[PDB]
RNA sequence: GUUUGACCUCAAAUCAGGUAGGAGUACCCGCUGAACUUAAGCAUAUCAAUAAGCGGAGGAAAAGAAACCAACCGGGAUUGCCUUAGUAACGGCGAGUGAAGCGGCAAAAGCUCAAAUUUGAAAUCUGGUACCUUCGGUGCCCGAGUUGUAAUUUGGAGAGGG
């Protein structure tokens, strides 16, 4: 059975990896596109918020950072189209 | 080197070749379609015509059972947006992926480097007079 | 179960501080004048206290009764003032630098011992400002220096200067590595 | 002196020691309230520059404002330094510095003096501020934040704004009429 | 076998018309590149150096009512100005276009372009620097649009025409139109001695 | 003057290097001097500021092995 | 020293000495901010950077001694009036909007900090007390300040010396 631990080894990188927000969403449609290859997000992938150890640091303290660590870039309506379908899950409802 | 044309020395320096680096604003393009809707070439068996002048045909004559084993489990990579090259979705790698969320929660991006490197104090190592 | 708010954020920061990983610049503070060499100074140091008010004004007035009724060098002191501490470093003239490990705003001292060692100046790091305050007849200056001194006390000077180059200086210039606050 | 090195340092805002520096201190008053006195100014060089004096009569007041606007039209600093007189009515305000930031909020140090101390009475250097035409300056935007913002400055970039836009508009906008018609 | 690029550089007072005129200039080149602005001269061949570009196009403008133009090779050609006066924009009305964005174009040159040295230079030139390579990276297949170059009275007119079939061809005017003159030659980019001078 | 500029290494030193002063670095390093001077000047907008970022860089860069 | 105090931060007094609300509002400084009306009915547009509403001052307010205007034989703080000029210029270039340089005149005043060690002496000052030639001055006392209070100076430069 090693290798069905091995699969759901996968399966909780692949759910934690997986895009879930606007600005993922818009992200992932500028790599997608041949606006920003790897190497223009890597260039920009270096902000005010790197270089933060968090795994020693209290939770109490990393949640005050989590909610306090966001940038607000421009957000596209194509991208966010996507995101409300993939959010997408009836008869008697109709 | 030699010199212009009054009295002034010149360097000649290598004819620089017009080539495209990895990373230079500009992609693979390979279809010569630019940023046009998508919504044309639905009847026709290609999507435009590449570089020369030739037929790009269709390889997305995926079948319905596949169609719809994806629309409920998204791929990984589904990313909604379809490519320029063929009707199927442009679905991003789990390379591509890994670094958006990466990016997407204050992580590291250029890996291999050391975030805690010793302050190398290349000045304190003279000594005024 | 609760206690004070300002108790509780200040054990936050300290806690904060003991696992928050620094850089170098910071946490050059921690490794300090052992206690021995530490007590050495401020013995040396205890015999240049600078004049108080009380003393000022008195003599002052003593000169004063004097000259009514009808040529010293100047008096060695330690100096403190931190601009005037800063003024001394970089000019070669001060010989014995102090530099509190407790300053309130850490940037105010985090460039100064990188500016001693630079000019050459020796330097030391003594744990407590209101130590420094207390032989200064201040609450706290976060810096002392020294000045000419008499001769007797050159040879303690000297001695001194020299326990603080084989004891911090040299030992601890390592400090550059090992990034503080990696304790689990 | 260190006023200097401290100016210099301030600048690289990115830095490791200021990265930390912001990171703490961004909790720490983000734990605090609002509106809080400090006890000492953070920024002593920026203070310095400001006019700020460490003798008796100035305090330095610590601040949070949020962030973000389906418009708004005044700068955080000027909202800051508003919302910082309403409350230290006795007191008068001079000017404010940025000492830190965050994502949804952003934090000002504004240095107040008060104009009934006598210390401040009795200094030439200081004493002009107890006029009451001072009153409430940074309700009137008369402090640098406020006169940017009103774009009080010279040349052509500001002959719309160059001694006010009200002021202006109703000076032109006038049909002057002579006893003797042009 | 031929390969190029092209840097676009505007100084500041590019005026909305000139602007327009540099974007579609900029569309009709797939092999070009965009920057910002330029302030102050030399400093232009290491933008082209930056980008490995081998040519560099420099709008230069003392007042915001003369164009001015500057074709160079950034790494040590020599550089051409043009004070351009007649200037029509893409954004006019009366010209139908369709043209594919960056496809091939076709050069048209007279007589008068052999007829001295700096001519037959201008002509290279203009072949080169606007001459798409055949395996550009945004270059497209087919052919839709032509470019026409005609020098009297000293300047040199240019004028550009869509291609047109019936069920043997047609062409209509497309793009814009504007006459340049030859005001100095230099040996070097952007530097060296004065070679020509009207 | 010499003691601005003394004053102004010492705080760079003491200060550090930025997050994109690393990475600039680190391309110097890893790369050519064209990659550092195309992201310098798309981090910063005048093309003057990202030259004069650049040769502080390599500045450094020469320093830090040297003496 | 299984102790004591230094500090730093934070509280309380019907504590000693103080200040703030509010009213008025023609003018001043900001925030906020529409529509009726008008043009090819009204998409841009005019009404409007207005009224209403909100906050802050005085007898005036604001601004004011250039990161100014110009391209010449240069002007030389700000403000106000005439001209500039219904001009430059904007304007689904349709209605309309609309300056600024300079020139003529009422008035003129320029300045103060940061950043330099007083280092042969924090030389500075708030407050309590006893007096007096009481819008304040002297002695004494406590405290604030060295994370900077005294003196000089800042593009007209300036500073240490003979």
């Amino acid at each position: 059975s090693e290798e069905e631990k091995n699969q759901t080894k996968k399966e909780k990188h692949s759910r934690d990896i997986d895009i879930a927000t606007v600005e993922a969403m818009t992200l992932a449609h500028q790599l997608a596109l041949g606006q920003k290859n790897k190497h223009d997000l890597v260039d920009e992938g270096f902000n005010r918020y790197t270089f933060r150890d968090t795994e020693n640091l209290p939770d109490w303290f990393l949640e005050d950072e989590k909610e306090h660590s966001k940038i607000n870039k421009p957000i596209t309506k194509e991208a966010a189209m996507a995101i409300k379908e993939k959010i997408k899950a009836p008869i008697k409802k109709v | 080197y030699s010199k212009y044309a009054d009295g002034s020395d010149r360097i000649i320096k290598p004819e620089i070749n017009p080539v495209y680096d990895s990373d230079d604003s500009d992609a693979e393009t390979q279809n010569t379609i630019g940023n046009i809707p998508l919504s044309a070439y639905d009847e026709m068996p290609h999507i435009g015509y590449d570089i020369n002048g030739k037929r790009i045909m269709r390889p997305a004559k995926g079948s319905a059972l596949d169609q719809l084993l994806d629309s409920i489990e998204l791929p990984e990579g589904w990313t909604g947006l379809l490519d320029k090259n063929s009707g199927s979705s442009l679905n991003l790698t789990k390379e591509e992926l890994e670094l958006i969320s990466k990016i997407q929660r204050n992580e590291q991006t250029d890996d291999s480097i050391n975030p805690y490197e010793p302050l190398i104090d290349w000045f304190t190592r003279h000594e005024e007079v | 179960v609760k206690w004070p708010e300002y108790v509780r954020v200040q054990r936050q920061k300290k806690i904060l501080s003991i696992r928050l990983k620094v850089p170098p610049t910071i946490a050059q503070f921690q490794y300090t004048l052992d206690r021995n060499t530490a007590a050495e100074t401020f013995k040396l140091f205890n015999k240049y206290r600078p004049e108080t008010a009380a003393e000022k004004k008195e003599r002052l007035t003593k000169e004063a009764a004097a000259v009514a009724e009808g040529a010293s060098p100047k008096p060695y002191a330690v100096k403190y003032g931190l601009n005037h501490v800063v003024a001394l470093i970089e000019n070669k003239k001060a010989k014995l630098v102090l530099i509190a490990n407790d300053v309130d705003p850490i940037e105010l001292v985090v460039f100064l011992p990188a500016l001693c060692k630079k000019m050459g100046v020796p330097y030391a790091i003594v744990k407590g400002k209101a130590r420094l305050g207390t032989l200064v007849n201040q609450k706290t200056s976060a810096v002392a220096a020294l000045t000419e001194v008499r001769a007797e006390d050159e040879a303690a000077l000297a001695k001194l200067v020299s326990t603080i180059d084989a004891n911090f200086a040299d030992k601890y210039d390592e400090v550059k590595k090992h990034w503080g606050g990696g304790i689990l | 002196g260190a006023y200097k090195y401290l100016e210099e340092l301030q600048r690289k805002k990115q830095s490791d020691v200021l990265r930390f520096l912001q990171r703490v201190r961004v909790w720490e008053y983000r734990q605090k309230n609002v509106i809080h006195r400090a006890a000492r100014p953070t920024r002593p060089d920026k203070a310095r520059r400001l006019g700020y004096k460490a003798k008796q009569g100035f305090v330095i007041y610590r601040v949070r404002v949020r962030r973000g606007n389906l418009k708004y039209q005044r700068s955080l600093r000027a909202t800051a330094e508003e919302r910082v007189g309403r409350r230290a009515a006795n007191l008068r305000v001079l000017n404010s510095y940025w000492v830190n930031q965050d994502s949804t909020y952003k934090y000002f140090e504004v240095i107040l003096v008060d104009p009934q101390h006598k210390a401040i009475r009795r200094d030439a250097r200081y004493n002009w501020i107890c006029d009451p035409v001072h009153k409430h300056r940074e309700a009137r935007g008369l402090t640098a934040t406020g006169k940017k913002s009103r774009g009080i400055n010279k040349g052509h970039k500001f002959n719309n704004t160059k001694a006010g836009r009200r002021k202006t508009w109703k000076r032109q906008n006038t049909l002057s009429l002579w006893r003797y018609r042009k | 076998m031929n390969k190029q690029r092209t840097l676009l550089i505007s100084s500041r007072g590019v005026n909305y018309r000139h602007r327009h005129l540099i974007q579609d200039l900029s569309g009709l080149l797939p092999h070009s590149r965009k920057e910002p602005k330029l302030d102050t001269l030399q400093q232009l061949n290491e933008i082209a150096e930056l980008y490995n570009c081998n040519n560099v196009l420099f709008f230069e403008a003392r007042k915001h009512q003369d164009l001015y133009l500057w074709l160079s090779k950034p790494p040590n050609g020599p550089t051409i100005k043009f004070y351009i006066q007649n200037l029509h924009t893409m954004d006019e009305l009366n010209f139908t276009g369709n043209c594919l964005k960056g496809s091939r174009p076709v050069l048209s040159f007279d007589q008068r372009f052999e007829s001295s040295p700096h001519y037959q230079l201008i002509k290279e030139l203009l072949v080169h620097n606007f001459g798409v390579p055949p395996n550009a990276r945004k270059s497209k297949p087919f052919i839709d649009h032509v470019m026409s170059f005609s020098i009297v009275d000293d300047k040199i007119w240019v004028r550009t025409y869509e291609i047109s079939h019936s069920t043997d061809i047609s062409l209509v005017e497309i793009g814009p139109r504007f006459v340049m003159t030859v005001i100095l030659i230099l040996e070097g980019s952007f530097g060296g001695p004065k070679i020509y001078e009207n | 003057s010499n003691r601005t500029k003394f004053v102004r290494s010492l705080v760079r030193e003491i200060a550090g290097l930025s997050p994109y002063e690393r990475r600039l670095i680190d391309l110097i390093r890893n790369s050519g001097e064209k990659r550092a001077r195309k992201v310098a000047k798309k981090r910063l907008g005048s093309f003057t500021r990202a030259k004069a970022k650049v040769e502080e860089m390599n500045n450094i860069i020469a320093a830090s092995r040297r003496h």
